[PDB]
């Protein structure tokens, strides 16, 4: 059922008079991050950039400069409001990247099919000494 | 700083002659404060004044300059 | 992008601590990129020649300023 | 980017993922604990290194472990 | 007043009674035996 | 009745059972210690009532009875000052010669040689010379006997017991409900009317009937045992008509509105009493009469139970304009459902009151023989500026506690507070600019004068004999306030103070007050003050506005008001909380107010204070503020080095305790730098290495030794820093001014 | 005269400093009536001062060139020359009370470890157990050497370490 | 005798102005 939703900018933004905490030139040159969620009713939420906005019934679209701003907005929408948001990554050449729930399931629940990167099948007290990893090209931790 | 305070003040009282002025005052920290720090920093801080200046003014400036860097460290 | 020639990870730093750490872990030769123990010893040997030349230049400057502007 | 490794002392109580402010961490199936699950760090490009994950790990001598590495514009947490 | 005596046995209350005891012992000593620099007989 | 008494009978049972259980208030601390952080969290979370429970009624009951506890402690304190003024003082002697007898009200016990502190204060008396100004209060009240001091000390003990019983009653026996506290209109009507209005009417009554005749007989010159007692001044109208000949007309001119006939004892003189150097008590009498009428008018403003009056929600929701969105809507509901939002405003305006008190009590000295007691003047200015600055930093703290805890974005959409949060970047950026501008163009003037005086170029300095920076605006205000009795206040017999211009009042051979000239160094130090006040505003307001989020940490409000950090990540996030901003604002309040009290202590000793001979008055430091405060070396030499020459050689005298504390507070201050510079992961591992030694000798404690918390070590460092700096300046000021003043 | 010194009953700077302090007290006393309350306290300060000088000269303290008493902190120069009450007698008069407190607190910890939860009796001190250990700790060096002869004073390598 | 009037402005105003320029241009160079 779930396979990697796309985005249009046609979905409205929540009603917000504009703050000085918005986007900067990093949004126009490097990247900026947009968040979507479907709201059930019109209610007031706190912006992660300072200020209160009111979300409207149906789809919303709000844009930020950090992944921490978008995930903080998801954290207060999923906890205070029980909504299901998702945020993406937009580059200035129009390339959009799906970022949050990669597999659809939120990352604190097992989806049975995601792959375990950056795992050490050994105990953290069983790391080697830094003399054993010396002159490994770059400076390097014994956890490798 | 303790070893050079002690070196400097025992040698200042030696060079002036009055080693008793050290021996009576170095036993208590007020004697370190007023008979060494307050007393010997008179001609230092009088390097420049509204009356004029002398050859110690470059040490009067640096003594404040060192007081300014120190606090900036904080 | 270029200035820590020794640290390719500092060279990819878009912030302003690229400069501050290019100045500060420049003589930590063991943490340089591509460093071997032989190039380590060679850079330390050249560094000791640099320190000796600075000490002798400093003493010659003391001597010249005493000989020229001193009594 | 920072180096976020986890270790097999994980009890699978998924507290590092809830503590993560950047969705670096996620829970993967595993068979070394009762919860039948272990964390993972697939998204260490987005890590800032704030170590909220290893304020939340209950295992003595923490199972999640963040190693502060190189800093990109995402590792420095910049809106600019 | 068993709870009042457990309150009297807490750490700051014992501290402020015992420090007044060991203060007002040494203070009465230095009243009745003025200026002890050296162990006399 | 909407406004009515509403309490709850017996809410909390009076028992010592919860005194046996430390940490009963907290859900986390009630399990007991396992760790020494428990006993610091016990004392830190002790009075944070908003974090104990969520019921606002219970929070309001706790903060209403804690105020009775504070009031009982203040009555114990005041009653002790009256008792120490009765039984251990020279006040009886001081009333006969209040120019050559030093006020003393503390005597020490002769045990370890500390009886050298019982100095020769005069009047056949030995004790510590006090500087809190109680003897001038007691002359201004008409006390004249230590019996009256002893009886008002007994009354203070009775009133302290009344306050302690009141807090016990209104918490344990009959505690008010929540909607009792939310009647702010009735609280303002009763506090403007009954506290402020009737209190100054009652003090007007004491000033008319007691203190005016007693101080008139003192100023004419009468022994205090020859003066009639004030109950013989109430009962005998003939004595009051001898002293003020309009008491013979009774209270008939008050009700016939012939109030000009009361001009014998309600005046508008202004200036100082030349007999005693204080304000005219007839002038202060008419002052408190007018203040009483004004606040009794002001306390009939707000609507409580009859249809007349204003309601503050309708006042706030009407004042809205085009620039500010919804205006003051929602501010009534956050100043009625949040105690921290009240404590922010109240600490701000109350700490501003302390500084306005400090500047209004040197220039208009309100007490007899206060102005020539230079030590009392210096200590009162310094004390009330420090209490004011601490209260302003507490305002900045509790505003941010409101922002973290009690702020609701639902109740605040497009009002003032939401629109301030939405341009906090503009606010802090422009304040950053004006702080950098004030820093360069204030401190660089001092660096310029240092450099020019050091480079042999005194003509290129900023001084009066050089490039001049004259304070034209303050000098113009001094001219208008000196010429105010001419045409803008035509019923003033003199100017409202002597600082604006004119002659000097000289009492006992010492200058009570003289005019204050404002020159280039006065310009430079007022812009030093403007700089440091704007930086303290920058830090405290940056902590308030960025209390909930920033571009660095978007979920700062979930972390709390008082949290250390959010780890080493995103560059490092040390000291990002609002608590850490008021931590850093405490240092700048110290920095600002130290220069304020230094500027006072050197402007007064240079240009005001000193003996007079009517032969060209010679001041204490000879008149070197305008001539030598151009430079940092001038503040070093002629103020710190030159005036520390009485605290450093105070040994073997009564001032020698000031010689000790000057060392000891140099200790504590530097001791704070162990806490401010270091960090917890050092000390926890050092505690591990000595916990090993206590394990080896079987003396490991069961409560496990931990290093102090991050925001505890910052609190210890800032507390010891403030204590060691302020007590250093305390000992320096008092040992200077008791000796040479 | 041990190390260039002199007895305080022999030196004249000591007597000159006594006369200096009595001179300051005398010119301070000259302001008051002879029977008033400040004059009684000033004469009592003089009496304590003169008793202090007499009892410092009586005990054989060594003055220097400054006229101030000194403390010879070496046994064999204090025992041989009669200065053991300077340091050598209070260096055991202290250590009895130091090891006393260190034994009473030790035994209060060890006698409260084996309970239900010990920490509650460390913020709320068991006063009858505390006063029992306060009185019966009088012979602490005896019990300390009898505990050292067992090995029950120390603990073995059951202690907690990191990574040797 | 003209050396302190010439070498001191060069060493403090001219050669650091080269060092404020040439050592700054080297910082932000794009790595090939
Ligand atoms: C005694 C003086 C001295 C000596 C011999 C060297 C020697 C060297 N430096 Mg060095 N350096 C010095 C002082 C010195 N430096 C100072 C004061 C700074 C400024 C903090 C630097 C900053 C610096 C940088 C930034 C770099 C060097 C590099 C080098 C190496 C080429 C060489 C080993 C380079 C290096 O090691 O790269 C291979 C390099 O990139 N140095
Ligand atoms: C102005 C001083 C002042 C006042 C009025 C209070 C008032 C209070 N404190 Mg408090 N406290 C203070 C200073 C003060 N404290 C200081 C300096 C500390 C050390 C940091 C503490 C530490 C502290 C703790 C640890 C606790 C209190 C508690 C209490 C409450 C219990 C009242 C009570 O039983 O009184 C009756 C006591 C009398 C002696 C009667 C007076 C006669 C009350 C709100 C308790 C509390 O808040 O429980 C909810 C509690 O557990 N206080
Ligand atoms: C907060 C107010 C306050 C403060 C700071 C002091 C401070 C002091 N009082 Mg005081 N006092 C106060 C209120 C206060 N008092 C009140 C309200 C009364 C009336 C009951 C008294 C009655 C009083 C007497 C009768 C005496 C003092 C004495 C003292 C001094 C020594 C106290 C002592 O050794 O404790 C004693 C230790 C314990 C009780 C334990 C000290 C300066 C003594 C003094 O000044 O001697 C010259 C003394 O004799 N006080
Ligand atoms: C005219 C009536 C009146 C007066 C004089 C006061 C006076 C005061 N109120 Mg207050 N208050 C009033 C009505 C009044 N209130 C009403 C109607 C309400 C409900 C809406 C409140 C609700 C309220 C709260 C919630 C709080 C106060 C507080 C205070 C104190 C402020 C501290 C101060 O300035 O100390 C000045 C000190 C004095 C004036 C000393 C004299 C003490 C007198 C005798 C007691 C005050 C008069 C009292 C109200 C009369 C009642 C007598 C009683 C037997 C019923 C002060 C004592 C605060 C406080 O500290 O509480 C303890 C506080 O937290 N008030
Ligand atoms: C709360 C304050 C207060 C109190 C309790 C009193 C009390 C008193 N006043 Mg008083 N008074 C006051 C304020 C006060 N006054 C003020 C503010 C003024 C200035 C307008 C006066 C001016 C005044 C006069 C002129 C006279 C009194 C008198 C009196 C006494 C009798 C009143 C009477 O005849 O009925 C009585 C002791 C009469 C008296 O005999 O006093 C000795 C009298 O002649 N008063
Ligand atoms: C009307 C005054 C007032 C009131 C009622 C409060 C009330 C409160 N404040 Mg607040 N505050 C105030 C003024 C006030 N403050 C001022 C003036 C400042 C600036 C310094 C602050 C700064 C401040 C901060 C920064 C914080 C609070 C916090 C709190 C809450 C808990 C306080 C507590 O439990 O401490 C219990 C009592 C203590 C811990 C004792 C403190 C000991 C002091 C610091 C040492 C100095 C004592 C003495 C003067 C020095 C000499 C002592 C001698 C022995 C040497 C409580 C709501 C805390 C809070 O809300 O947490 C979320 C918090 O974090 N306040
Ligand atoms: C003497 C020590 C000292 C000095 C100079 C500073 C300097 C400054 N602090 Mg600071 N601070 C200090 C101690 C000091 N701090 C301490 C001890 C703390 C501990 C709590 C803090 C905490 C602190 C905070 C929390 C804040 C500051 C802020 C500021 C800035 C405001 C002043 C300004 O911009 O004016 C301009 C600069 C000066 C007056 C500095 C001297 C410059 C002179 C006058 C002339 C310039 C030199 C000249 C061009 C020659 C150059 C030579 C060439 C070779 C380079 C400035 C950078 C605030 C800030 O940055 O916002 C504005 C701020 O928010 N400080
Ligand atoms: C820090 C170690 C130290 C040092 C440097 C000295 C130094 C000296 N001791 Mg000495 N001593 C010491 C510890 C020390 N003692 C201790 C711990 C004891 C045992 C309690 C003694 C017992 C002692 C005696 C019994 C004698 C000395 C003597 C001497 C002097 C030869 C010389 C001044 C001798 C002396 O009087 O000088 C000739 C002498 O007879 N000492
Ligand atoms: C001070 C001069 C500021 C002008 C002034 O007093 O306020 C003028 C204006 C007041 O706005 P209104 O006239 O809408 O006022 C309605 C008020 O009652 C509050 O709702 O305030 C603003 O435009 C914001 C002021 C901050 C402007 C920042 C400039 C610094
Ligand atoms: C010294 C220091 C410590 C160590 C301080 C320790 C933890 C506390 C100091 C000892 C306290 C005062 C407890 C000792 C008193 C006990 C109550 C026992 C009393 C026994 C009798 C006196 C009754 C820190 O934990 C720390 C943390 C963060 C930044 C800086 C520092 C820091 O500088
Ligand atoms: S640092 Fe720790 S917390 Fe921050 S993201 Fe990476 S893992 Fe989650
Ligand atoms: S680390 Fe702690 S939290 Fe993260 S998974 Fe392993 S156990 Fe659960």
């Amino acid at each position: 059922a779930w396979t990697v939703p796309t985005l249009n900018p046609d979905t409205p933004s929540p009603i917000f008079g504009g703050s000085t905490g918005g986007l900067l030139r990093k949004a126009q040159t490097e990247e900026f991050y947009v968040i979507t969620w479907e709201a059930k009713k019109e209610q007031i939420f706190e912006m992660p950039t300072g200020g209160a906005a009111i979300m409207r019934q149906g789809p919303n679209l709000l844009k930020f400069g950090k992944k921490e701003q978008c995930l903080a907005l998801t954290t207060q929408l999923r906890n205070k409001f029980k909504l299901t948001p998702c945020f993406y990554r937009v580059f200035p050449d129009g390339k959009v990247q799906y970022l949050h729930p990669a597999d659809g399931v939120y990352p604190e629940k097992v989806n049975a099919g995601r792959v375990g990167a950056n795992q050490n099948m050994r105990r953290i007290g069983q790391n080697v000494n830094p003399i054993k990893v010396k002159f490994s090209g770059r400076m390097m931790s014994p956890a490798e | 700083g303790w070893v050079t305070f002690y070196w400097h003040w025992k040698h200042l009282t030696l060079w002036q002659g009055n080693v008793a002025q050290f021996d009576e005052s170095s036993t208590y920290l007020m004697g370190w404060l007023r008979d060494y720090l307050w007393l010997n920093s008179s001609q230092l801080i009088n390097g420049y004044n509204p009356f004029g200046m002398n050859s110690l003014s470059v040490w009067a400036w640096t003594f404040l300059f060192g007081h300014l860097i120190y606090a900036t460290g904080f | 992008k270029l200035f820590p020639k020794f640290s390719q990870g500092l060279a990819q730093d878009p912030t302003t601590r690229r400069i501050w750490y290019g100045l500060a872990m420049a003589h930590d030769f063991e943490s340089h990129d591509g460093m071997t123990e032989e190039n380590l010893y060679q850079k330390i040997f050249a560094s000791h020649f640099g320190q000796l030349s600075i000490i002798f230049l400093w003493t010659s400057g003391n001597l010249f300023h005493v000989a020229w502007q001193g009594n | 980017a920072h180096i976020v490794k986890i270790y097999d002392t994980c009890i699978g109580c998924t507290q590092c993922v809830r503590a993560c402010p950047l969705d670096v961490l996620e829970m993967v199936p595993w068979d070394g604990c009762k919860a039948s699950q272990m964390a993972s760090a697939p998204r260490t490009e987005d890590c800032v290194g704030c170590k909220r994950c290893e304020t939340a790990c209950p295992t003595d001598f923490l199972s999640v472990r963040v190693y502060l590495g190189s800093e990109s514009t995402r590792s420095m947490g910049l809106s600019y | 007043m068993k709870d009042f005596t457990t309150y009297l046995s807490t750490a700051p209350v014992i501290a402020t009674i015992w420090f007044t005891f060991t203060a007002g012992l040494l203070i009465e000593i230095n009243r009745y035996f003025p200026d002890p620099l050296v162990f006399s007989f | 009745k909407k406004v009515k008494i509403a309490v709850d009978r017996n809410p909390v049972e009076t028992s010592f059972e919860k005194w046996a259980k430390p940490g009963h208030f907290s859900r986390t601390l009630s399990k007991g210690p396992n760790t020494t952080t428990w006993i610091w969290n016990l004392h830190a979370d002790a009075h944070d009532f908003d974090s104990h429970t969520s019921d606002l009624e219970e929070i309001s009951r706790k903060v209403f009875s804690a105020h009775f506890g504070q009031l009982g402690i203040i009555f114990i304190w005041l009653s002790g000052m009256y008792f120490h003024g009765a039984r251990f003082s020279n006040y009886e002697a001081w009333l006969s010669d209040p120019t050559h007898i030093k006020p003393s009200a503390q005597v020490v016990w002769p045990i370890v040689g500390q009886e050298i502190l019982n100095g020769d204060v005069g009047g056949g008396f030995q004790g510590i010379q006090i500087t809190s100004g109680f003897f001038q209060l007691w002359r201004a009240s008409g006390i004249t006997s230590e019996l009256q001091l002893y009886t008002t000390a007994i009354g203070g003990l009775v009133m302290a017991a009344a306050m302690f019983f009141a807090g016990w009653f209104h918490y344990h026996k009959a505690a008010p409900k929540l909607e009792w506290f939310q009647n702010v209109e009735s609280m303002l009507n009763h506090h403007l009317g009954g506290l402020l209005g009737l209190g100054s009417l009652a003090w007007a009554g004491h000033q008319i009937h007691v203190s005016l005749p007693v101080n008139k007989l003192l100023d004419a010159g009468v022994d205090p045992k020859e003066i009639p007692l004030p109950h013989d001044l109430l009962l005998n109208r003939a004595i009051m008509a001898d002293l003020y000949p309009s008491f013979a007309k009774g209270i008939a001119p008050f009700f016939t509105l012939n109030w000009s006939e009361y001009s014998d004892f309600l005046t508008f003189k202004g200036g100082l009493n030349p007999v005693t150097g204080g304000l005219w008590l007839s002038d202060t009498a008419h002052h408190h009469v007018a203040i009483a009428v004004l606040f009794l008018v002001a306390g009939h403003m707000y609507r409580t139970n009859w249809g007349i009056g204003h309601s503050m929600k309708e006042i706030l929701e009407a004042h809205r304009g085009p620039f500010t969105g919804e205006g003051h809507v929602g501010l009534y509901e956050i100043l009625t459902t949040s105690w921290h939002a009240q404590l922010a405003i109240n600490l701000a305006l109350f700490g501003s009151l302390s500084i306005i008190v400090a500047h209004h009590m040197y220039a208009m000295p309100p007490y007899p023989y206060l102005a020539t007691d230079y030590g009392t003047q210096l200590s009162l200015f310094t004390h009330h500026t420090w209490i004011g600055g601490f209260c302003i930093v507490g305002a900045g703290a509790h505003a941010a506690i409101f922002m973290v805890r009690d702020y609701d974005p639902t109740n605040n959409y497009n009002n003032l507070l939401d629109r301030v949060i939405r341009h906090r970047d503009a606010i802090i950026s422009h304040l950053n600019w004006v702080c950098i501008f004030l820093g360069f163009h204030s401190f660089g003037l001092y660096i310029h004068n240092d450099t020019m005086s050091a480079l042999g170029r005194p003509q290129d300095m900023f001084s009066d004999t050089a490039i001049q920076l004259q304070p034209v605006f303050a000098q113009w205000i001094q001219n208008t306030h000196f010429l105010a009795p001419q045409l803008t206040a035509p019923n003033a017999l003199a100017a409202t103070s002597l600082t604006w211009g004119g002659d000097l009042v000289a009492v006992g051979g010492k200058v009570a007050m003289m005019p204050i000239s404002l020159g280039t160094s006065d310009f430079m130090v007022h812009h030093i003050h403007a700089f440091t006040i704007h930086v303290t505003v920058l830090i405290l307001l940056k902590g308030v506005l960025f209390a909930r989020s920033s571009r660095l940490i978007p979920d700062k409000a979930n972390l709390g008001f008082r949290f250390p950090c959010d780890g080493p990540g995103r560059g490092g996030t040390c000291q990002v909380s609002a608590w850490d901003h008021v931590f850093l604002g405490l240092f700048w309040m110290y920095n600002s107010l130290s220069i304020v009290i230094f500027h006072f202590s050197w402007k007064m000793q240079s240009d005001v204070w000193g003996t007079v001979t009517a032969s060209g008055v010679s001041h204490i430091t000879g008149g070197n503020f305008a001539q030598s405060a151009n430079t940092i070396n001038g503040w070093l030499r002629d103020f710190l080095w030159a005036q520390s020459s009485q605290v450093i050689q105070s040994y073997g005298s009564a001032l020698s305790a000031y010689g000790l504390i000057f060392l000891g507070a140099h200790f504590v201050w530097a001791f704070s730098l162990m806490f401010l510079f270091s960090g917890r992961g050092y000390w926890q591992e050092l505690i591990e290495s000595i916990v090993w030694a206590h394990n080896k000798l079987k003396v490991a404690p069961a409560i496990q030794p931990r290093a102090l918390s991050i925001t505890q070590g910052r609190a210890v460092g800032v507390a010891h820093y403030l204590l060691g700096g302020i007590a250093t300046t305390w000992s320096f000021f008092l040992a200077r001014i008791i000796s040479v003043g | 005269d041990i190390a260039g010194l002199t007895p305080c009953s022999e030196s004249k700077a000591y007597a000159k400093l006594e006369k200096k302090e009595l001179k300051t007290l005398e010119k301070r006393l000259k302001q008051y009536e002879a029977d008033s309350a400040p004059a009684v306290a000033l004469k009592a300060t003089m009496e304590r001062t003169k008793a202090r000088f007499a009892n410092y000269a009586k005990a054989g303290l060594l003055c220097g060139n400054d006229g101030l008493p000194h403390l010879i902190a070496d046994p064999g120069l204090a025992l041989k020359y009669g200065h053991a009450g300077e340091v050598f007698i209070p260096t055991f008069g202290f250590l009895y009370v130091a090891g006393y407190i260190g034994y009473v607190g030790r035994q209060y910890l060890i006698a409260v470890k084996g309970e239900a939860k010990p920490t509650d009796k460390e913020i709320i001190i068991d006063v009858p157990l505390a006063t029992k250990l306060a009185w019966q700790g009088a012979g602490w060096p005896l019990a300390a050497v009898q505990e050292l002869q067992r090995g029950t004073l120390l603990e073995k390598e059951e202690n907690i370490t990191v990574s040797p | 005798s003209w050396a302190p009037s010439v070498f001191v402005p060069l060493t403090g105003l001219v050669l650091p102005a080269i060092a404020m320029a040439t050592l700054f241009v080297y910082i932000e160079k794009e790595a090939p």
